[PDB]
């Protein structure tokens, strides 16, 4: 008679409410975590580990969940660090929205095609329309655009002061590692900013430290903390004591050569390290290790030896330094030559006092004059929170300054798309035009959430919001109110233009890509069955 | 075509990456691969000459059982030295290749 | 397929017009081989999401 | 049995006025735990730990330490507490009491319909204006002075239990710094946790604790007949091992003569031989090493008069050569003559209740020392090391940034004046939670009569009135009769690091705990 399956079948709009709860029990989650009126979670583990953070990929991804449809919108947050680097929050309070209204169009008998159709039609229109409405490129803002996009990234976390003190240090990061690449191409990879974290003074003493901060020890109490003029010899393999391979052992037929072979374990050890270092090389980085006989060829010679340092930091160094990666002796069947015309240079290499621990700084390395951020907070949970504000913010200057082009934030770009799809839908809607009108009121939960959060007036401040808007669409008389956003503040709708609230482009545009693909995917599960585990069998 | 009635559908190769919208799919006729550059320095050549290559460029090593004997001082840079010259003609005779 | 070093001559190489590493956005990278002197009866589709 | 199709399962959801108000009195209780551990009339508090021992102590750091708390906001204060204890010395409890009650007086204004970004805001402000009023009320200090440095850390023992013995622990604390106060290069550092090691030995009385000029090890000689008793010894430090081990290599030897296998026990002889005879070239006294020694090593020093020691540890070999001049050396066929450490004084192994130490003191220029403590037993030795640790890191700080604020309740009053008349000029709705701020570091003030038993209505009315006039401005609580005396007189002074360190984790915990309206918990990681 009926299936025999094993499992669970559940069909008709069942399923289709479950989807729609399952998504909402995310975005009511997160929606107290949006602008510069949210405020911060805590993660909690089963062992007791305490994750004090806002951002929605941090969240998302330590919290378990059970029903399929929740894991669509928990890895669309992982997404978002990967593309843009920040929307994490806004791109799955949309998302959820999308399902919301379509809920109630697929209620009233209307086909799930025509909303998935319905809204290529407005994602298309929306992407569309913000790429001939931006205000302006990186030219005529000049060095403001930079800093006034920082501070709109900062506002929702730790680090949102009214100041220009973590706005700056952003700003003169991603400057400062322009790397320029073949065709054109001036790449910011803001992956070489070594962020590290430090329990110390207030976060107005947070050091930008021009060149590199390695966190790592000297190793033996004998070294120089301290080299000034230093020659940095970037190498990755262990100085250690001569051990042969599998292939290779010691068979001796003779007593009197046993002593020889036992010394020359060490003297081929030893002559590596005299080689390298004779050069005019005091700096010795290795990714391997450096045991107790040879830490004493630096003591006597006055270098600095770090043992055990990161790969991804080695290439970070001797990229900025100007050395070269080097493993192991090379150029044309030479014994020892190690290419010392290759090694780097610096500055002033010194290890600091970092409240109880060693971190060895690099100064403006000679070749590149790259940055690192030291962060200093007042315990490991704000440390934590602080590393993630930050890697939001270097990632909003890095789109900018590859993609010239900002747009302005606090639901202004909401706001004018509210209503131009609503005239969009008129003209060629005949079928469609219920799921162009719903696209609408999607977008409107992004003003909506900021006036929940800040405790002001919710159905007045975003009404008063859109009247702006209706009259810059039609009446063309260059009214110029394309760019009013909110002031939660004050309560009122402000001029992002001239206040400086700017966002990326594609932190809008692929946040309504994403978020529509998204939606599509929850919108057809009409069916759904749902096996037993196979655990016990 | 008119030619043939059979066409494998094990020739073309379908690569899942994860990111981006479905318009951003690609008909790229070459190949596509899925591992690592292994030294990443360059990650780009123009006019470029790929060889596939089944030999291991590595130590001397046989399917039978191999060993070394060291029974002398100056035997220990005999095997050092001797394996890094037998590898520096594995990549001359690569790079004379072109 | 080369096995041999001996047997390794330029007869058995390839050729390509361009081969890089293309450093995507999303999930790592791949790499991409743009043309190649007389192309045989394949072909590679890139699907995202 | 079929699932209930749930979401998120096993977890917990909080949000709301439970959570902002929740994480107030999470703050609250660890305030009220080591409220009365501030003052000098402070009493000790005995703790038990799972490990079976017992803790006597009233310092505010490692009080917290032995208390595990399940609540999340109150995991926080307790890592306030050790950021301050290693960022200063005399710098913890003064942050719980004070990071308490500035969340005190903000549950107040969440009740008012506020937004915490705004009291936040408001904080950030008041923040950055208590940084500039001490740095106007402070003093330079002259490092040089012996007896100035002495009444700075008098006034951080006073507070603790070694203010009975007040001169003997502020000229130990004072030496053991400017001993370790070592300066290679160009940059000056102050080491006092790997070169400023305190060894306490149970038995004796505390007034014959001392620091000692040079370093100490709970090592014995390795043969009776080498001497316990070198006036000017030669030491020579040592890495590796006097004996004869397995190489790291598949080394196997084929034996097919008869004369093969004395051949190669005789080598292992000559090797030990070899190396010995390379240590005795530059004709020393004190052999010193990490490994092993053999006793065909202990042969040839024993005809050479060489005083040789066994097993010191690594962390007591970085000491020593600082303190005798040595080069830690790992090859004794290198060895140089710079590698030896002339200038070492008196060298005995001396007997303190039925087990040697090696003494090595008298030193002519040490740059690591080590403090002897006696006492009566276990429990009241580490109480006089962890308050020596508090008090060899405030002296670290003014020789770092030598400023000193007047403290006692003299600091928080300062400010609290000043931050009262910066006010008038808001005008604006954050003019109200900046206010908050002053009323908020009266608590200091108010902890040093609630412990001594004075009045708290009387006294803080008229401390109040001392700083309307900006004559003074230096007048603070008297914690030891319980009266209103100037710290000019006292001479109660706290360096500007321990106050300003005070202040930004202070401020910083409430900016934190403020911001957090859900709590999720009840997830697993990897
Ligand atoms: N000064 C401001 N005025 C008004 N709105 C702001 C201001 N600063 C930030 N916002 C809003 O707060 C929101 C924060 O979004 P966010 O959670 O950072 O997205 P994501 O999670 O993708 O990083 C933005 O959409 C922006 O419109
Ligand atoms: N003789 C005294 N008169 C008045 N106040 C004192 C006296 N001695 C100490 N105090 C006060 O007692 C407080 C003790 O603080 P403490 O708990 O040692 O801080 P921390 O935990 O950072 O070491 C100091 O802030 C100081 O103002
Ligand atoms: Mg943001």
């Amino acid at each position: 008679g009926p299936l025999s399956v094993f499992g669970d079948r559940s069909t008709g709009e069942t399923i289709r409410s479950q989807n729609v709860m399952a998504a909402a029990s995310i975005a009511n989650i997160v929606k107290s975590s949006l602008g510069p009126v949210g405020l911060d979670k805590m993660l909690v583990d089963d062992i007791g580990d305490v994750t004090i953070t806002n951002d929605g990929a941090t969240i998302l991804k330590l919290l378990e969940v059970e029903h399929p449809a929740a894991k669509v919108l928990c890895e669309l947050a992982d997404l978002q660090d990967k593309e843009v680097g920040d929307g994490t929050t806004s791109v799955v309070i949309i998302a959820a929205e999308l399902l919301k209204n379509a809920d109630e169009l697929v209620k009233q008998k209307i086909h799930p095609t025509s909303v998935i159709s319905g809204y290529r039609l407005a994602c298309k229109e929306a992407v569309r329309y913000i790429n001939e409405n931006l205000i302006v490129n990186t030219d005529e803002l000049g060095r403001d655009c930079l800093i006034n996009a920082a501070k709109t990234s900062m506002s929702s976390k730790i680090i949102g002061i009214n100041g220009d003190f973590f706005a700056n240090m952003v700003v003169d990061a991603v400057l400062a590692i322009k790397y320029t690449d073949i065709r054109g191409q001036p790449r910011y990879p803001v992956n070489s900013v070594n962020i590290l974290k430090a329990h110390g003074r207030s976060q107005m003493e947070s050091m930008l430290i021009s060149g590199y901060a390695l966190n790592c020890v000297v190793g033996s109490q004998g070294m120089p903390k301290r080299i000034v003029n230093a020659k940095i010899a970037c190498l990755d393999f262990s100085l250690q004591k001569t051990k042969m391979k599998l292939g290779v052992q010691v068979v001796i037929t003779d007593p009197e050569k046993l002593d020889q072979i036992r010394q020359r374990e060490s003297d081929i050890t030893k002559e590596r390290i005299q080689k390298i270092l004779a050069t005019g090389a005091n700096v010795i980085l290795t990714t391997g290790g450096i045991d107790d006989m040879c830490l004493k060829y630096f003591v006597e010679a006055g270098a600095m030896a770090v043992r055990r340092v990161l790969k991804r930091d080695l290439k970070r160094i001797a990229k900025a330094s100007g050395a070269t990666i080097l493993s192991t002796l090379a150029n044309l069947e030479g014994e020892e030559t190690f290419e010392a015309a290759m090694l780097g240079q610096a500055e002033e290499v010194v290890q600091e006092r970092i409240c109880d621990d060693e971190l060895i700084l690099i100064k403006n390395t000679k070749a590149r004059t790259s940055a690192s951020i030291i962060l200093r907070g007042a315990n490991d949970f704000m440390c934590d929170e602080m590393e993630r504000s930050l890697h939001d913010a270097l990632c909003v200057v890095k789109r900018v300054l590859e993609s010239k082009s900002v747009v302005p934030g606090g639901g202004a770009v909401e706001a004018a798309l509210s209503i131009y799809l609503e005239n969009y839908a008129t003209s060629m809607g005949s079928r469609e035009q219920l799921a162009i009108a719903e696209f609408a009121r999607s977008l409107l939960v992004i003003p909506n959430t900021l006036a929940v959060n800040a405790a002001q007036d919710s159905t007045d401040l975003v009404a008063k919001l859109r009247a702006f808007h209706n009259e810059a669409q039609v009446n063309p008389e260059r009214k110029n109110l394309k760019w009013i956003g909110l002031d939660l503040s004050n309560g009122k709708p402000r001029d992002n233009k001239q206040a400086g609230v700017f966002e990326p482009t594609i932190v809008k545009v692929k946040s309504l890509k994403f978020a529509t693909e998204a939606a599509i995917t929850i919108l057809r599960i009409d069916d759904l069955i749902k096996l037993h585990p196979e655990s016990k069998d | 075509p008119a030619t043939a009635t059979s066409v494998d559908l094990r020739d073309i190769k379908i690569v899942k990456k994860l990111g981006g919208t479905i318009d951003d799919c690609e008909l790229v006729e070459g190949l596509v691969l899925t591992q690592k550059v292994s030294n990443s320095g360059i990650t780009r050549v123009e006019k470029a000459k790929i060889g596939l290559i089944q030999f291991c460029l590595s130590a001397p090593k046989t399917d039978m059982d191999n060993q070394i004997v060291v029974s002398d001082y100056a035997q220990m840079d005999r095997v050092l030295r001797e394996e890094r010259a037998y590898i520096l003609n594995l990549v001359k005779q690569i790079k004379k290749t072109g | 397929p080369v096995a041999h070093i001996d047997q390794f001559t330029a007869d058995m190489l390839g050729s390509a017009e361009l081969a890089e590493e293309v450093n995507l956005n999303g999930s790592g990278k791949l790499l991409k081989i743009t043309g190649c002197a007389s192309p045989g009866k394949t072909v590679t589709i890139v699907v995202r999401g | 049995h079929r699932p209930v199709l749930v979401l998120s399962q096993n977890t917990k959801r909080e949000s709301g006025r439970k959570v902002q108000s929740g994480n107030i009195n999470a703050a609250k209780t660890i305030a009220d735990i080591i409220r009365t551990c501030l003052g000098p009339k402070s009493m000790m508090k005995m703790l038990l730990d799972p490990m079976g021992g017992i803790v006597m102590t009233n310092d505010g750091n490692a009080i917290l330490r032995e208390i595990q708390v399940q609540h999340p906001a109150a995991k926080s204060m307790i890592e306030i507490s050790r950021t301050q204890d290693e960022e200063v010395g005399d710098g913890t409890t003064s942050v719980i009491i004070l990071a308490g009650e500035m969340l005190s007086v903000a549950e107040h204004f969440l009740e008012q319909q506020m937004h915490p970004t705004v009291v936040i805001s408001a904080y950030r402000k008041a923040l950055d204006d208590m940084i500039s009023t001490l740095k106007k009320i402070s003093i330079p200090v002259d490092i040089s002075d012996s007896d100035m440095m002495l009444n700075i850390i008098n006034s951080s023992i006073t507070t603790k239990a070694i203010s009975r013995w007040s001169s003997l622990a502020c000229n130990i604390a004072l030496d053991a710094v400017k001993m370790v106060q070592f300066e290679e290069n160009g940059r000056k550092e102050i080491d006092i946790k790997k070169y400023a090691r305190v060894e306490k030995i149970p038995g004796g009385i505390i007034e014959d604790s001392c620091v000692l000029r040079g370093v100490m090890i709970n090592k014995d000689v390795t043969h009776p007949r080498m001497r316990r008793y070198i006036k000017n010894p030669r030491i020579v430090l040592l890495d590796s091992s006097l004996e004869y081990k397995k190489g790291e290599s598949q080394t196997d030897i084929e034996i097919t003569r008869e004369e093969d296998f004395t051949r190669i026990l005789q080598m292992e002889e000559e090797y030990i031989q070899q190396l010995c005879e390379d240590i005795i070239q530059l004709k020393p006294d004190v052999v010193i090493t990490e490994k092993g020694i053999s006793d065909l090593a202990q042969h040839y020093l024993m005809r050479a008069n060489i005083t040789a020691i066994r097993r010191v540890r690594k962390t007591d070999n970085n000491r020593i050569a600082r303190a005798c001049g040595a080069r830690i050396v790992s090859r004794p066929e290198e060895l140089r003559e710079d590698d030896v450490g002339t200038g070492a004084g008196l060298l005995e192994i001396k007997k303190i209740g039925d087990e040697y130490f090696t003494f090595i003191t008298d030193c002519k220029d040490p740059k690591a020392c080590t403090i002897l403590l006696r006492g009566a037993s276990k429990e009241i030795l580490s109480e006089v090391e962890r308050n020596l640790q508090d008090a060899m890191q405030v002296c670290r700080n003014v020789l770092l940034d030598p400023q000193l604020v007047p403290g006692g309740g003299a600091s928080e009053m300062a400010v609290a004046h000043a931050l009262t008349e910066k006010s008038k000029a808001m005008t604006g709705v954050e003019q109200w939670p900046y206010r908050a701020v002053a009323q908020a570091l009266e608590v200091i003030p108010r902890t040093l009569i609630q412990n001594c038993g004075a009045s708290t209505i009387r006294l803080l009315t008229s401390l109040r009135a001392k700083h309307t006039q900006e004559n003074c401005e230096t007048w603070g609580v008297n914690g030891e009769t319980g009266t209103l005396v100037d710290m000019k007189e006292l001479g109660i002074w706290e360096p500007l690091a321990v106050k300003l360190q005070t202040y930004k984790t202070a401020v910083e915990t409430a900016v934190l705990l403020l911001r957090i309206d859900d709590i999720v918990s009840g997830h697993k990681k990897k």
